[PDB]
RNA sequence: AAACUCCAGUUGACACAAAAUAGACUACGAAAGUGGCUUUAACAUAUCUGAACACACAAUAGCUAAGACCCAAACUGGGAUUAGAUACCCCACUAUGCUUAGCCCUAAACCUCAACAGUUAAAUCAACAAAACUGCUCGCCAGAACACUACGAGCCACAGCUUAAAACUCAAAGGACCUGGCGGUGCUUCAUAUCCCUCUAGAGGAGCCUGUUCUGUAAUCGAUAAACCCCGAUCAACCUCACCACCUCUUGCUCAGCCUAUAUACCGCCAUCUUCAGCAAACCCUGAUGAAGGCUACAAAGUAAGCGCAAGUACCCACGUAAAGACGUUAGGUCAAGGUGUAGCCCAUGAGGUGGCAAGAAAUGGGCUACAUUUUCUACCCCAGAAAACUACGAUAGCCCUUAUGAAACUUAAGGGUCGAAGGUGGAUUUAGCAGUAAACUGAGAGUAGAGUGCUUAGUUGAACAGGGCCCUGAAGCGCGUACACACCGCCCGUCACCCUCCUCAAGUAUACUUCAAAGG
């Protein structure tokens, strides 16, 4: 058979990859302030949960650990 | 102002000395013959164009240096006869120069006509008058049809819209006459939408007019300057000393080539821009290079300094071929 | 070329690399994968189905760390080719391919066939692939493109993977097959005066003749690549004549006239392939009654007729040469042979008279005559004598004078005189010819009052070569591919600071909007 829907994806393929390789530097400051406001996000959904449930603070000893770093 | 191209590397490339004898082909404004007098004080030269606004140049030059420069007049066919009737057929010149192109003065005064950007009578000859019948390139534009004058743009401008841009000049020739550079360059870009204007760029990648290859391609037919480059080099060799350092510059592949396939023997008829692979299929099918007269000082083609190139975008395609009689 | 020259050859010693032959076998494993030898362990399930995400795996490439390193090798450096750069080629060498320990989780990961069970009778079946189906279950799909994308989410992944939209836009997109065209497509055989070489005489150089072009002129038209160019013309001093200038006529030689436009409305007569052998009907049969196809002679679906070829006829045979040569191709040629559709003129685009143009700065086609000794002149029609280089060969040209035709002749033709030029056998290229031909020479005819170096035609003398090939030219047969069909001068893809539509991201910054009391003392 013809390939020829194989040739259109190759060319979407090949100017995607073109594309990030020239913005690859602002996609990466990007993707860190998508993960900072992610982090954010995640912080407040469990300070709304001690906070409905009558507490005032964290959980004695609670610490929210950071769960998008690359570390 | 326009500096010599490549002075510094054609005056060590034939490092004049005192004793030796050098001519030049091309004098033009003389700014390469004036560098090759300063160095060496005791140095002989002799001149030669095919302009004699040019040859006028070198005659009032001459008055500062009165027998170290000799002036002459002529073509490079006609340049053998000329320095024959000097009685120097061995010749045992040192060096001989032969620079390429059109001359910055001859494309600077607009009336030459070389320029497209300026309006100028549509002369592009760099004979000025010494032959009153020589075609200029008005002339070459109203009488060729279209299939000649489409190969005199594919050949020699490297124009892939030589039907193109060939029935729009005779389409406007018909219409008037074609007698000023602005009025072809307009007839030029009519073959093309108007954004076509400036859509092709240089390999400087600065915008050219998209006509700057049948100013080019009339430039070399008007006066034949591919065919009397071959000459030209051949009667250097005739007249050029055993041990003798030859220059050449050339700003355009078509001159380039034949430079190159001069100075290595290789045959002019062969195809251009020949690939391993191709010189595989070539010789396969055979199966069922004579002797090279010179030894090339640099074995690769030198090219302008980028900085100098900014400095004198003209010159930025100077591809300098030096080489030693054998 | 560079590189190497502690290089190369023989011999011996010597691997953490890779595993000829067997393997023409088609086995093992869930798949990925697995083909040197040995040993150990070892290849789930006594109903089936059951996951993007749970669980465990998953070629190649890649990441992290530590090792090995023969060979290979992205990359890189050098050499070469190239107008030049990269690539293709050569040399050297690295990541990597290997081992170990972790990751990454992708493939045209494809028998492009989900698992299990059953059937070969029905209709065999859109097509192709891979004979057609039934039961049952899970997974998945619902026009193209946007899109292996955006956002969200998860991930040891950080230029990543998985899942996966919408807006704007379009009337298609797509699958299979057939035909045609085309192929820098395969093979095969070819052209017979031919594609090339080979044979003979020429053209292309000179003068002249003649056509055309260009230019010129107040002064036609048509033909105008093959298939125009001594063509309509077997023919222009007036006439012819259709042209130009001037003058004249108006029911006009005609129950008017128009050589006015349109050959892209036509008839008529033709060019061209054709130096072809095919064309168009009436039937029949095959393919499921799809586009399509239809031959095998020890024959298997084709056939009774028409046109062309063929036959026959003309010329000197049955040979040759003529003639013939369909359909179709080039909207080929001709409205100016005549006729004519349509449109236009009618005191003028019609009709008549007088005089006039019909040239050459040139370029080019065809022809003629030459450049001579196989010739030139004379006699003769083939046993001769002279000529034979600046008084030779060579004008059919120029000039001058006669004659013929005509009312009219510097002008047309013939003859004489004078004159004695270029030319010294012609580059690329190119024409014709297979035998009584080419070549050479001689006569006659058509048409005119006269007029061609043109045309048609009769005769005389009378050759050479005919083999060998397939780059180019074109042809045919059997194939292959095809995204082209306006048919490769095709089509599509990428690219670009022109444009509008729509969407996404995003710095900080405010802006409203939602939430609390669905509570406690
Ligand atoms: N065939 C030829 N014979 C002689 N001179 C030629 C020539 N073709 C070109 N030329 C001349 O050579 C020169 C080349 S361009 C000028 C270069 C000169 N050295 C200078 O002084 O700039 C021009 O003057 C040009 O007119
Ligand atoms: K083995
Ligand atoms: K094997
Ligand atoms: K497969
Ligand atoms: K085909
Ligand atoms: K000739
Ligand atoms: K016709
Ligand atoms: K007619
Ligand atoms: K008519
Ligand atoms: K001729
Ligand atoms: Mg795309
Ligand atoms: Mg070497
Ligand atoms: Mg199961
Ligand atoms: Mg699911
Ligand atoms: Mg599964
Ligand atoms: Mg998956
Ligand atoms: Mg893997
Ligand atoms: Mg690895
Ligand atoms: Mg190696
Ligand atoms: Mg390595
Ligand atoms: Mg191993
Ligand atoms: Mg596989
Ligand atoms: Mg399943
Ligand atoms: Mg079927
Ligand atoms: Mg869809
Ligand atoms: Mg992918
Ligand atoms: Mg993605
Ligand atoms: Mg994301
Ligand atoms: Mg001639
Ligand atoms: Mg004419
Ligand atoms: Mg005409
Ligand atoms: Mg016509
Ligand atoms: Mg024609
Ligand atoms: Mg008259
Ligand atoms: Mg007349
Ligand atoms: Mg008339
Ligand atoms: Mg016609
Ligand atoms: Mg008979
Ligand atoms: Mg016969
Ligand atoms: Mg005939
Ligand atoms: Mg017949
Ligand atoms: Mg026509
Ligand atoms: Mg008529
Ligand atoms: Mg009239
Ligand atoms: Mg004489
Ligand atoms: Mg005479
Ligand atoms: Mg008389």
């Amino acid at each position: 058979k013809n390939v020829l829907k194989i040739r259109r994806r190759k060319m979407n393929h090949h100017k995607y990859r073109k594309l990030v390789k020239k913005t690859r530097f602002l996609r990466r400051k990007v993707q860190e302030g998508r993960l900072r406001r992610k982090q954010i996000k995640f912080e407040k959904d469990l300070r709304r949960i001690w906070l409905k449930a009558g507490l005032k603070e964290a959980p004695e000893g609670w610490q929210t650990p950071k769960i998008y770093l690359r570390g | 102002l326009h500096i010599p191209v490549m002075v510094d590397e054609v005056v060590h490339c034939l490092s004049p000395q005192k004793g030796q004898i050098f001519l030049d082909m091309t004098f033009g404004s003389g700014g390469h013959t004036k560098a090759i007098l300063q160095k060496e004080s005791d140095i002989v030269l002799y001149a030669l164009d095919r302009d004699p606004t040019a040859y006028a140049l070198a005659e009032h030059l001459s008055e500062l240096y009165p027998k170290q420069i000799r002036a002459m007049l002529g073509q490079f066919s006609q340049a053998e006869a000329l320095l024959m009737k000097a009685g120097v057929q061995p010749g045992t010149f040192d060096g001989v120069l032969m620079d390429l192109g059109c001359s910055s003065m001859q494309l600077d005064t607009p009336e030459r006509g070389f320029s497209l950007r300026k309006d100028g009578p549509l002369d592009m000859r760099m004979d000025g008058g010494r032959y009153p019948d020589m075609p200029t390139a008005a002339d070459v534009v109203n009488a060729l049809d279209q299939q000649a004058l489409a190969s005199i743009l594919r050949t020699y401008g490297e124009e892939k819209h030589a039907k193109k841009i060939a029935s729009a000049i005779v389409q406007a020739r018909s219409i008037y006459p074609i007698t000023r550079t602005q009025q072809l360059a307009s007839i030029v870009a009519g073959a093309f939408p108007p954004s076509a204007i400036y859509t092709r760029k240089d390999l400087l990648q600065r915008s050219t007019h998209i006509a700057t290859k049948t100013f080019q391609a009339l430039r070399i037919f008007v006066n034949n300057e591919l065919n009397e480059l071959y000459t030209g080099l051949k009667t250097a060799q005739k007249f050029l000393r055993p041990g003798g350092r030859l220059v050449a510059l050339s700003f355009h592949s078509l001159e380039d080539r034949i430079v190159k396939r001069f100075l290595l023997g290789i045959s002019m008829t062969e195809r251009f821009n020949l690939s391993v692979r191709q010189q595989v299929m070539k010789t396969s099918q055979l199966g069922s290079r004579a002797p090279l007269m010179w030894e090339l000082i640099h074995k690769k083609v030198l090219s302008p300094q980028d900085q100098d190139v900014q400095d004198n975008p003209r010159g930025r395609s100077a591809k300098l071929r030096a080489a030693i009689k054998l």
